[PDB]
C-alpha cells in the first residue's frame, strides 16, 4: 500500500446507497488512449456487513450492464480487496476522505498502479471538493493529463438479467 | 474499462478431427394448428287427438 489511510472511523452504512462517478485520475492510459467514449459511472453501495456489494452500472455500447463486486473487508475500517478475482489481482481499495451525504473519494492500488476516483451523491460536485480531489492527485504524483471527467448524464441502473456481470 | 477478455481465442483440433468448423446456426420452425367442429341437431314431433 501507498502512503494512504482509510477515512476515520469510515461507516459502511452511511456510505451505503448510490454514488456517481465524477472523475478518475489514473496512470492506466486507457483512460489517455479513448479516454473518450468512457460512459457516465453509477456505483450503487450496500453494507455486505463488513464487505461491501458494489454494482457498478454502465452503458456498454447503451447495453445497461451491471458489475456486482464485493469490495471485500482486508481487516481494516475502510480498506478492501476485491477478492483478487483473477489475474486482474488483489485491488486494495481505500475510502481515503468522504462525507457520506454529498461526496468520497476512493483510492484504489494495484501492483504498480494507482488510481483515485471522485464519486459524488448528487451531480454537478462542489467546486470545493473538485479542487480538493484535485489535490489528491497532486498528492499521487499524477498530472492533470492524468485526470478524465465522467460525462454527467445517461446513468443506469438496473442492466437486466443478462447484462449482469456478478464478477464477485 | 469494460471490454472482451481474450483468453480462449483459439483451441487445438485433436489429430482425430478431419474438420470442427464451429460455425453457429439456429432453425426455428413452429406449426400450430386448430380444428373444431360442432353438429348439433334437435329433432322433433309433437302430437295430440
Amino acid at each position: 500500500i501507498s502512503t494512504i489511510q482509510p477515512k476515520a472511523n469510515f461507516d459502511a452504512q452511511q456510505f451505503a446507497g448510490t454514488w456517481l462517478l465524477v472523475a478518475v485520475g489514473s496512470a492506466c492510459r486507457f483512460l489517455q488512449e479513448q479516454g473518450h467514449r468512457a460512459e457516465a459511472t453509477t456505483l450503487h453501495v450496500a453494507p455486505q456487513g463488513t464487505a461491501m456489494a458494489v454494482s457498478t452500472f454502465r452503458k456498454l455500447d447503451g447495453i445497461c450492464w451491471q458489475v456486482r463486486q464485493l469490495y471485500g473487508d482486508t481487516g481494516v475500517l475502510g480498506r478492501f480487496l476485491l477478492q483478487a478475482r483473477d489475474a486482474r489481482g488483489a485491488v486494495h481499495v481505500v475510502v481515503a476522505e468522504t462525507d457520506y451525504q454529498s461526496f468520497a473519494v476512493l483510492y484504489l492500488e494495484r501492483a504498480g498502479q494507482l488510481s483515485v476516483k471522485l464519486y459524488a451523491r448528487s451531480l454537478p460536485v462542489s467546486d470545493s471538493v473538485l479542487s480538493g480531489f484535485e489535490q489528491r492527485v497532486q498528492e499521487a504524483h499524477l498530472t492533470e493529463d492524468q485526470i478524465f471527467y465522467f460525462p454527467k448524464y445517461g446513468f443506469c441502473e438496473a442492466a437486466d438479467q443478462f447484462h449482469v456481470l456478478d464478477e464477485v | 474499462r469494460l471490454y472482451y477478455g481474450d483468453d480462449e481465442k483459439y483451441f487445438r483440433k485433436p489429430y482425430n478431427f478431419l474438420k470442427y468448423h464451429f460455425e453457429a446456426l439456429a432453425d426455428t420452425g413452429i406449426s400450430s394448428e386448430f380444428y373444431d367442429n360442432a353438429n348439433d341437431l334437435l329433432s322433433k314431433v309433437k302430437k295430440d287427438k
